[PDB]
């Protein structure tokens, strides 16, 4: 994985549905996944109802995060303490 | 039972 942790990442949450994104730029989660909340390049950018957030996965690739990031339903998913 | 959303735009990160 990674060495060094997202700059600017407040939690971690966890999926509690599977929901496939095929974007550009979106954020695939599947039913018990694990997703890092991290502030977005731009409130503007924050979709409503959904954050900017990494995955588990991602984060190894913290190497490129910036094409690593994605976009997913917070109204989908759940926050982990 | 949590609700699905509706459909996002095409939230390009830069």
């Amino acid at each position: 994985g990674r060495l060094d942790l997202p700059p600017g990442f407040m939690f971690k949450v966890q999926a509690q549905h599977d929901y496939t994104a095929t974007d550009t730029d979106e954020l695939q989660l599947k039913a018990g996944d694990v997703v890092l909340v991290i502030p977005f390049q731009n409130p503007e950018e924050q979709d409503e109802g959904w954050l900017m957030g990494v995955k588990e996965s991602d984060w190894n690739q913290h190497k490129k995060l910036e094409k690593c990031r994605g976009v997913f339903p917070e109204n989908f998913t759940e926050r982990v303490p | 039972l949590l609700p699905t959303p509706p459909l996002s735009p095409s939230r390009r990160s830069g």
